[PDB]
């Protein structure tokens, strides 16, 4: 086969195996809008794809053409559809097709069609043996590629491949404690394996998280994580978490510690705590410290917080 | 007086903890370029002039509505998006659309419609829900008896029904996958065209609601990291179905507001990622929605003049760092212009300069007073008038 990028690649209208079929021009209307001035190459491939699509030609040449129409526009879902019908009725080998999709993902990891197709392949073949490691290759180039993580969440749930992901997460979390996609991955694994209700997994988790904060005080990912696994059961359910954060403040702190403090306070007053007035005032002062200085981009947020905090707890 | 130019603003710079990673390295480079952008005035001894290049943008847009360079081949399967992005940008800039182009756009969306319902990404391409949302949006913007009429409602509902899943989700297209994005698309066309039957969206609010994670935002699919584009789709869809309360609104408000870059002033799409002009709509657009939702719960502490985000700081980002001098808007300085970023940067700017929550109206518009744009609806991302007009029109038709 000729690569769409070979030095010797030839237009389709100049091929022998294609001399019998007339290309089919695009019908944009008597006089169009948002009309694209396709290149000769582009127009060539899609003019001939229109032809095989129109005649529903489940031919081998057709299948080969789809490939060229995919490189030209890997987002053309119509072509991806046709390719799949061609792949099935031609009894085309799916491991070769995996080799194909492996290559084009590597080539454009940010395209959606490219990832769905891989999913279709893995389901068809009922085999996820090479998934986790391929995905780990993509994540090696873009540790945050949404589709890659999507794909690895799918693989792991669908074929029960939970056993090694926390190791994986720890691998990556080590490379960049800031990769929010990896924190999310952490939550995912734990949630679907041991869950956060296990006193021992919680303690560990928070502990680990406090350790991460201590080393990277301004990394918002660890803070959201620590707030995420405890705000559900009620921040106030954990009474010495406040004293501890106050002890980290000295030489660490920032707008993340202070907001968390006001977050602990909201739930405290929300749960008939004691010293309600001192805590309320304590929280409103931070609300302004945040609005007026530490985190003014969010001034409006914090103004609202301190406002509703009052409406909710004023002595009245 | 520019907030982003104030000397204090420097204290809002990446507070790396003397521990470098890909994330901080990257963030510090955008931070450094944006800084050069803000300092350009002082360095050149000029007084900042926040001016939105209307004329330039209109040029780009007027032209592209008609012909694009082979540089848009990668959008050959997204033509209807080309229409919406452009027509929407135009209406945002107040530029009218002459009846002949309107009829033209109208006729092409026709060629894009499938006989079984929904719209394809181009003439003869299969129906997908994104082009379906874009096309219907595009038509409601024209909003002529001609536009409205293009949409084949009995088939639109047939198509939507063939995408619906039992768990409440929707396929993006026959044989494709689900994601919150599709729920929104379907809610949107189903709403504007008065096609919502009593069971169509059954389970959809519950499914959208399980894409909200620990971060507070919404993932593309249950278990996925919080994402601005998806969050917008999730909350928007829930506002249509009137089920916002299905979400943890409190954790969602905290998450949006935290997506504003304390320095750049614009919004990132994910925690610990980089600013991006388009997230000016996706994220800031969530503020009026959250507002409407909390308002409906009789929340008394709400502001009556401003969104819960730094409208000012965001406007400065779009105006200073997101305009391509040749016309068209962008992600960030150093990125190429494109109609997508033109559409959303504008969409966002309009959002940032317009507050309204009942009878309470309140603009805030950085730079020259000509920077004011036409208001945009936060659920549909088309002009409020375009929404009222379309729903009144379609309501006069019987639900298939
Ligand atoms: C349907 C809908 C309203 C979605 C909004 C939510 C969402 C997923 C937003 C992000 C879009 C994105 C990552 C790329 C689109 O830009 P592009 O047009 O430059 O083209 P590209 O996707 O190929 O990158
Ligand atoms: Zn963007």
């Amino acid at each position: 086969f000729l690569s769409l990028d070979s030095p010797t690649y030839v237009l389709y209208r100049d091929r022998a195996e294609w001399a019998d079929i007339d290309p089919v021009p695009q019908n944009d209307g008597p006089s169009p809008v948002v009309q694209i001035i396709y290149s000769e190459k582009f127009r060539d491939v899609y003019d001939y794809f229109r032809a095989v699509l129109q005649r529903d030609e489940r031919s081998e040449r057709a299948f080969k053409l789809t490939r060229d129409a995919i490189e030209l526009n890997a987002a053309n879902y119509t072509v991806w559809h046709f390719r799949r019908v061609l792949l099935r009725s031609l009894q085309k080998d799916l491991q070769e097709e995996m080799n194909y999709i492996i290559a084009i993902i590597e080539e454009q990891p940010k395209n959606y069609q490219v990832w769905h197709h891989r999913r279709v392949l893995v389901e068809w073949l009922k085999d996820p043996s090479q998934e986790l490691e391929f995905i780990a290759d993509i994540l090696n180039q873009d540790a945050k590629n949404y589709h890659a993580w999507q794909h690895r969440q799918w693989v792991i749930q669908e074929f029960r491949l939970w056993d090694n992901e926390l190791q994986y997460v720890d691998q990556l979390l080590k490379e960049d404690v800031r990769n929010n996609s990896v924190w999310n991955q952490r939550h995912f694994v734990i949630s679907n394996t041991t869950g956060y209700s296990d006193r021992a997994v919680l303690e560990r988790e928070v502990q680990y998280t406090l350790e991460m904060i201590k080393l990277v005080p301004h990394n918002e990912s660890a803070w959201n994580y620590l707030k995420g696994i405890l705000q559900d059961r009620g921040l106030s359910r954990y009474p010495n978490l406040l004293n501890q954060l106050l002890d980290l403040q000295p030489s660490h702190s920032s707008p993340y510690l202070i907001a968390f403090l006001v977050d602990i306070y909201e739930d405290m007053l929300e749960n008939q705590c004691d010293n309600k007035e001192d805590i309320l005032n304590k929280a409103l002062e931070l609300c302004e410290i945040l609005a007026k200085e530490k985190d003014t981009i969010r001034k409006e947020y914090w103004r609202y917080i301190g406002r509703s905090l009052q409406s909710k707890h004023s002595r009245e | 007086p520019l907030y982003s130019l104030r000397p204090e603003h420097a204290r809002e710079r990446l507070q790396d903890d003397s521990v470098e990673t890909v994330t901080s390295i990257e963030q510090a480079k955008v931070e450094e370029k944006i800084q050069e952008v803000f300092s350009s005035y002082k360095f050149n001894h000029l007084v900042p002039r926040l001016v939105l290049q209307r004329e330039k943008h209109f040029h780009y847009l007027k032209r592209g509505l008609r012909q694009l360079t082979d540089a848009y081949e990668c959008l050959d399967a997204s033509r209807p998006w080309l229409c919406y992005w452009i027509l929407h940008s135009l209406e945002l800039l107040d530029e009218p659309i002459p009846q002949i182009v309107a009829t033209d756009v109208c006729q092409f969306l026709e060629l894009c419609q499938s006989p079984d319902g929904g719209f394809g990404g181009g003439p003869g391409q299969y129906p997908h829900l994104a082009p379906t949302y874009a096309a219907v949006n595009a038509l409601c913007i024209i909003g002529t008896e001609e536009a409205y009429n293009v949409i084949n409602r009995e088939k639109l509902l047939q198509y939507l029904y063939s995408l619906k899943q039992p768990d409440g989700s929707f396929l993006m297209h026959v044989g494709g996958e689900v994601d919150v994005r599709s729920a929104y698309c379907a809610a949107s066309v189903a709403s504007l065209t008065n096609i919502i039957t009593p069971d169509l969206f059954e389970g959809t609010a519950e499914w959208i609601a399980r894409c909200q994670n620990w971060e507070g935002g919404i993932g593309g699919v249950p278990g996925m990291e919080a994402h601005g584009g998806y969050t917008f789709c999730g909350l928007a869809a829930l506002v249509i179905l009137k089920k916002e309360r299905s979400l943890n609104l409190k954790s969602l408000l905290q998450w949006v507001t935290s997506r504003q870059m304390r320095f750049e002033g614009g919004f990132q799409g994910r925690c610990n990622k980089l600013v991006d002009g388009c997230y000016s709509f996706w994220q800031a657009g969530l503020l009026p929605l959250l507002h409407r939702a909390l308002h409906a719960q009789g929340d008394p502490a709400l502001s009556m003049s401003h969104w819960m985000f730094h409208q000012q700081a965001l406007q400065e980002y779009i105006l200073m760092c997101c305009q391509c001098p040749a016309g068209g808007l962008l992600d960030k300085p150093g990125k190429s212009r494109d109609f997508y970023h033109t559409c959303y940067c504008l969409s966002g700017l309009s959002i940032a300069q317009h507050f309204g929550s009942g009878a309470m109206l309140h603009d805030v518009v950085m730079g020259v007073p000509e920077n004011v744009l036409q208001p945009t609806h936060p659920v549909y991302n088309i002009g409020p008038d375009k929404v009222i007009q379309a729903t009144t029109h379609f309501l006069q038709k019987p639900v298939p």
